[PDB]
């Protein structure tokens, strides 16, 4: 009725702070893993050049 | 009566690099058109 309740009450703030920090850490890790994937595709100029060669020009 | 001429000597065919009109179509094909000009000059120098 008296002791354990008081110590739980004393615990509450630190645990709340640590859990908030942990959630912020999770969000930070989520953000840090995001990278934009710029792909490179075969230039169509080569395709045009091949087309010209096939024509025997 | 000195030397007249070297019939063996021949003036090399002075090549001219083809020039394309500066339109957007040229920019998209700049590399391709440049390759054609290089091929044309190589053909002129060697002959065919």
């Amino acid at each position: 009725d008296i002791m354990v309740p008081s110590f739980v009450y004393n615990k509450l703030p630190v645990i709340h702070f640590l859990q908030e920090k942990r959630a912020e850490q999770k969000l930070r890790r989520v953000l840090d893993e995001t990278y934009t994937e710029w792909t490179e595709e075969l230039d169509q100029a080569h395709v045009t050049d091949a087309i010209t060669r096939s024509l025997n020009i | 009566r000195a030397d007249e001429v070297d019939y063996t000597n021949l003036p090399a065919p002075k090549p001219q690099k083809t020039v394309w009109d500066d339109n957007i179509e040229t920019e998209v094909l700049r590399k391709y058109l440049d390759g054609l000009s290089q091929y044309d000059m190589e053909e002129a120098k060697y002959g065919v």
